[PDB]
């Protein structure tokens, strides 16, 4: 039940412990400390920057309008979600990840458009 | 048909090297520095897990030695410099009963001393370890003291101890430590039970060469890592599953007497010496030792051939620093002679008695631009410590003889079940539901 | 109508300065200066990650699916909300804060769940 | 197409980059450079503080209740938007960027309380 | 240059010029006189643009 406990978890589990990972995220001699603490907030903020991008801000379980073009992984979802954890899973797709997000990326450009055009 | 859904807190992490900070649990030396520590933190034993560790890789070492060697050199920063004692002294024997083993180590020394005002001087006469002395230009009665023709030798506090006081290695937020807990494993390669910490347990910076002391014991058996084991020029780290005990001691009753050398800076050195004149030793139970060996030369056999011979021998060369056992024995440096350990051939209540040499002025880190002086201590010294490992080097017939002297070895004996790795906590996945 | 210009006032006032004091939480000799910089920013982001756990990201005021459990306070509203200020009323609740949370977290979890199973 | 790479283009075509810069935002001798990083992390913080403010979290273009009162700027729309560009812009409307500011912090403290009262 | 060195304290070394092999002589710089006279030319040339021509 504590952080990273789901490690070791089939995909279709972990993803029920997303809040405990979330909040271990955050917190000359005591220089090397204040890099450490800095950088701790900086790639937080990353990952904040880029849920926010793609329309995901506020939310750890984000659906999206980018379908799964099967030659990222064509495996099917009695696979990936009840025989797979999530380390075995990043390791299959991290070749085609800049890929899925540049995806993202422009989706959510084309939704804020079409959003404020059906505004007026 | 699938769609892209993102999830933030997945529980994935990727090997990193990043920084970490000390902590420690509750006469200054290595503290202060440290932020005090959680009781019991946690650990989190990560049932599925199975990861790869690699020892000899891993930039804990490096960093536990570079906090190591920083604090050591700032703690050392507010003490006397003595340097104005770099003058010619004047040394004859010694006046006492002196055993036939201690003759010629200690010498009768009378040099002028500064004194608080700068037109004045004054005439001290204190004993002086040979080691830490040089006759100089043919004069038969004319020394120097050993570094005054290289670094300036700085006098350690005498308010400042050197005992190994646990340091614990903590991750910055967004980092984790994967722990180890396989009882055989053997410093590399998967290990199938791996939990997570937040903080490393505390390890004591005891800084020693080819004996270790005072570390883990294997919980099961003894177990010989090596990064390349049939590569001769690599050490082996021994790790004993049982503890040999070593009593050690320096038995004369010494009387320690100071001076100013300067506006309230105080020198310290022996004055004399009350009783008889012996040399310094380490005692090692005889059986204890014979059986801790007969374990590693079987596990050595699984490495090397099974018929075989194994022979056990003193280092055959280098200087005092590495070709004995040094140690800090209660604020004293000890280089011990270990020939009487490692002088047999294993083929297919009696104690070992080693002698001991004493220096004021070490090194301690294999440097050349610094010195320290050890005040000497007042009275008798004794300590015991737990003999936990061995560092060994090699040469049919396979022959060992004990090593250690880069520090690092000594470090990587307890961080070898430690890795650090980051938390990436951003991940995608198909399923079935779109906006 | 200052920060803290409220703490003495009612909470159905004070409801209404939100943010002002939003506003006050974001800005070797100097290094003191630098870390007290640093600790500012993380104690920010630990309130919005949790805001954000709990689905209020983005907003001051939010309203939630957790019941109110009379044995935390057993006060009636034109009592909380006309007499007690903020102060008060922390002090009275103080000790069920941690509980509180908990729920608020559980809920929003229930909540992100049962929304992907209707967008299916 | 990088950044700043429309900074001459006209205020229409330059909104279809806004991702672009939004990504460029982050990331004794040495110490300038942890103060450097500090002060980068502050200056985002701060506007993401403002949009939350606004209600405009989470988004890159967001409409809003405020009316362009014709005093700030009487230019038509299609001379804006297709004959300026927003350095020009942002010099046209300089010294009258502090109302605007306090009339969309006065327009979302109105909108969360409607809001609230209609969940009753 | 043959350069010496002394100690004159603790490990602190001090170096100096020794001796001299050879002929002493003084240590010079050379600038071709016509490529001089180009670049100076072109200089001229400039700053009548800001004074009188
Ligand atoms: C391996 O571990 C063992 C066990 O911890 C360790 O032995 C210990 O060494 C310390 C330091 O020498 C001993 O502490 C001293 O004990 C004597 C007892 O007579 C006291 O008088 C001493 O106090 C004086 O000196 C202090 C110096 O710092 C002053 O601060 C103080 O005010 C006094 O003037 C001091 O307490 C300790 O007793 C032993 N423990 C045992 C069980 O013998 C050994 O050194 C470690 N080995 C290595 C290589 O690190
Ligand atoms: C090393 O040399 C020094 C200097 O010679 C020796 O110290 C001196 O030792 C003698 C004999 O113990 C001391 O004489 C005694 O003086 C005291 C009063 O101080 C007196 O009560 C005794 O009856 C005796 O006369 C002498 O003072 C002392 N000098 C100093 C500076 O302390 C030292 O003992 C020698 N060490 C050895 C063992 O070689
Ligand atoms: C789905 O992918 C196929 C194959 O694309 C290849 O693998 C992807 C992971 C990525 O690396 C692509 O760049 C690779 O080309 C796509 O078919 C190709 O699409 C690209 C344009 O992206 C086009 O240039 C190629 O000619 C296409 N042909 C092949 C087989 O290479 C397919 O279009 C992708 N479908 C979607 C939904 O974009
Ligand atoms: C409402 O609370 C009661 C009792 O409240 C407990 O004590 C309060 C002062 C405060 O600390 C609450 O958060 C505590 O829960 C609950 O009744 C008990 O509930 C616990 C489990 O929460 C259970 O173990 C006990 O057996 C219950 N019995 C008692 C001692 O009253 C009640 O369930 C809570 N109801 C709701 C709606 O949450
Ligand atoms: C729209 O603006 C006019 C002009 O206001 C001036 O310019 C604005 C940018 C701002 O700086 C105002 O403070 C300036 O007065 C406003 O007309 C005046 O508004 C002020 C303040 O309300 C009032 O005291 C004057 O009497 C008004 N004069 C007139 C001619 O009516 C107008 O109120 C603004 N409308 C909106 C939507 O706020
Ligand atoms: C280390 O071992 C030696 C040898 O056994 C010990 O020396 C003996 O000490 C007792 C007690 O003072 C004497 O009665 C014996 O005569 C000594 N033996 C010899 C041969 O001289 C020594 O005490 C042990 N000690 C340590 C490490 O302190
Ligand atoms: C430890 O003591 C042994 C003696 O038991 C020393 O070994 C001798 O070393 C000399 C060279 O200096 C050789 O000529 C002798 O043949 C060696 N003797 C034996 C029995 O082998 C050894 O050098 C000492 N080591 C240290 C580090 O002090
Ligand atoms: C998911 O796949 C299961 C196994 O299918 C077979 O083996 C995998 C590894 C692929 O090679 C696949 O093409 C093979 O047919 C099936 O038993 C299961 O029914 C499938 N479920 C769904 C929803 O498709
Ligand atoms: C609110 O409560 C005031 C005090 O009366 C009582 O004590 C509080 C703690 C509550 O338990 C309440 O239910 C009790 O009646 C009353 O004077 C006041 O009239 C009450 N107002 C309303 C709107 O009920
Ligand atoms: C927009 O207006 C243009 C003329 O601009 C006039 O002066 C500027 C500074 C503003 O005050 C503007 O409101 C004035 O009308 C016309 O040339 C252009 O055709 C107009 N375009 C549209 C879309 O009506
Ligand atoms: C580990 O795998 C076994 C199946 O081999 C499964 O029954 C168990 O629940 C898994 N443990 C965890 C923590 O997921
Ligand atoms: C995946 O399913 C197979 C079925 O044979 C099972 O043996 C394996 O342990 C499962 N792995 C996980 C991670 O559940
Ligand atoms: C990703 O690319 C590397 C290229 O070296 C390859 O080795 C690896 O197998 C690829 N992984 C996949 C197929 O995702
Ligand atoms: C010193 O040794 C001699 C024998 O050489 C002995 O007669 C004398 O008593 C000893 N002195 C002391 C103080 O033990
Ligand atoms: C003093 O010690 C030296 C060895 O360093 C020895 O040769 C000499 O004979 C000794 N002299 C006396 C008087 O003991
Ligand atoms: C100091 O003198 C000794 C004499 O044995 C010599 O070996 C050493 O190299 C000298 N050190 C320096 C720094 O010159
Ligand atoms: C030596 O080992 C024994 C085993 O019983 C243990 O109790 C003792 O504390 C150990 N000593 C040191 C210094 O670790
Ligand atoms: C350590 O274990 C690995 C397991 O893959 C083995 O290949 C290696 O030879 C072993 N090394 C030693 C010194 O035991
Ligand atoms: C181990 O040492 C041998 C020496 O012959 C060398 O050939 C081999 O490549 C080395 N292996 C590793 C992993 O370093
Ligand atoms: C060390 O001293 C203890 C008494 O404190 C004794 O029991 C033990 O046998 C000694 N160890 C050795 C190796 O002599
Ligand atoms: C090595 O010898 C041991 C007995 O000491 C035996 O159990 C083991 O099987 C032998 N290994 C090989 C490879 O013969
Ligand atoms: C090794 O043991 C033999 C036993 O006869 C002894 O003669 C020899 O001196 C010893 N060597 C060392 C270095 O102690
Ligand atoms: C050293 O000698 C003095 C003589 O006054 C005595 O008081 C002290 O106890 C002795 N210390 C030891 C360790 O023998
Ligand atoms: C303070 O209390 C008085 C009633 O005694 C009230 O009229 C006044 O508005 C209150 N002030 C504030 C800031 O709440
Ligand atoms: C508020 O406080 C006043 C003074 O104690 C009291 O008269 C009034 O009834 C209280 N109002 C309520 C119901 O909270
Ligand atoms: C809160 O807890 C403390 C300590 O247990 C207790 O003294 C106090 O009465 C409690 N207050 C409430 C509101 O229950
Ligand atoms: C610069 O102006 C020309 C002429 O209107 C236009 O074609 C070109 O796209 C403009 N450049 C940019 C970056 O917008
Ligand atoms: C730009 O503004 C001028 C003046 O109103 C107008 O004549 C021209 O047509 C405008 N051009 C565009 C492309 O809007
Ligand atoms: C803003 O005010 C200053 C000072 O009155 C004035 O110089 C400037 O022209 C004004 N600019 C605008 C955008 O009206
Ligand atoms: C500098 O030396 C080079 C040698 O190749 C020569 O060609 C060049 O002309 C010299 N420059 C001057 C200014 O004399
Ligand atoms: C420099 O240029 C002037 C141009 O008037 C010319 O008269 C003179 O001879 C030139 N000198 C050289 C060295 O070329
Ligand atoms: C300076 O003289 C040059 C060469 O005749 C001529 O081209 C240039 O226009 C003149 N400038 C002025 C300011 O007279």
């Amino acid at each position: 039940l504590g952080f990273l406990g789901a490690a070791g978890s089939t995909m279709g589990a972990a993803s029920m412990t997303l809040t405990v990972q979330a909040r271990n995220l955050l917190s000359h001699w005591g220089i090397k400390q204040l890099q450490a603490r800095v950088l701790a907030v900086e790639h937080y903020l990353r990952d904040q920057q880029l849920l926010g991008i793609w329309g995901c801000s506020g939310k750890l379980i984000c659906c999206t309008n980018v379908p799964w073009n099967s030659s990222w992984s064509n495996r099917n979802l009695s696979e990936i979600w009840d025989n797979m954890t999530w380390l075995q899973w990043d390791k299959e797709i991290s070749n085609y990840t800049q890929i899925i997000y540049g995806l993202l990326e422009e989706s959510q450009n084309q939704q804020e458009k079409n959003e404020q055009d059906l505004l007026a | 048909n699938l769609w892209v859904t993102v999830y933030y807190g997945v529980p994935v992490w990727k090997d990193a090297e990043t920084t970490l900070f000390c902590a420690s649990d509750a006469n200054v030396w290595a503290t202060h520095a440290c932020v005090p520590t959680d009781p019991n933190p946690q650990e989190i034993h990560l049932e599925n897990v199975t990861e790869e560790f690699n020892m000899w890789k891993n930039n804990m070492v490096e960093q536990m030695h570079e906090d190591i060697i920083s604090l050591w050199d700032q703690s050392l920063k507010p003490c006397v410099k003595l340097t104005p004692l770099c003058v010619t002294l004047q040394c004859t024997n010694v006046t006492n009963n002196i055993t036939d083993d201690m003759r010629g180590e200690l010498k009768n020394c009378s040099f002028n001393a500064t004194t608080e005002l700068r037109n004045k001087r004054q005439k001290v006469y204190s004993l002086f370890y040979r080691l830490d002395i040089v006759p100089m230009v043919d004069l038969w009665t004319n020394y120097r003291l050993i570094n005054c023709n290289t670094s300036a030798i700085t006098q350690a506090c005498p308010k400042v101890s050197f005992e190994p006081i646990p340091i614990h290695y903590c991750a910055p937020a967004g980092f984790a430590i994967l722990k180890c807990k396989d009882k055989k494993f053997n410093g590399t390669g998967p290990c199938p039970s791996v939990s997570t910490v937040q903080c490393t347990h505390g390890i004591k910076p005891v800084v020693s060469t080819q004996l270790l002391l005072n570390g883990s014991l294997a919980e099961e058996e003894v177990i010989i890592r090596s990064e390349n084991i049939t590569n001769n020029a690599k050490n082996i780290l021994v790790q004993l599953n049982t503890p040999v005990q070593i009593n050690c001691t320096r038995p004369n009753n010494n009387t320690v007497k100071s001076i100013r050398i300067g506006p309230g800076q105080a020198f310290y050195y022996t004055g004399d010496i009350i009783g008889d004149i012996r040399q310094a030793h380490c005692n090692v139970s005889k059986a204890t030792w014979n059986e801790t060996l007969g374990k590693v030369v079987k596990q050595l056999r699984k490495h090397f051939g099974n018929n075989t011979i194994i022979r056990f021998a003193q280092s055959s060369g280098g200087d005092l620093e590495v070709t004995t056992h040094s140690f800090n024995c209660g604020g004293e440096f000890f280089y011990c002679n270990t020939s009487g350990l490692f002088n047999s051939t294993w083929i297919s209540n009696d104690s070992i008695t080693l002698p001991c040499r004493i220096k004021q002025i070490i090194n301690m880190w294999q440097r050349i631009g610094q010195a320290m002086y050890a005040p000497p201590i007042q009275g008798v010294i004794r300590c015991v410590s737990n003999i936990t490992g061995l560092i060994l080097t090699r040469d049919t017939t396979e022959t060992f003889r004990p090593g250690g002297g880069d520090m690092r070895d000594n470090w990587r004996s307890e961080l070898y079940k430690y890795k650090v790795v980051k938390i990436e906590p951003l991940g995608v996945a198909p399923t079935r539901c779109k906006r």
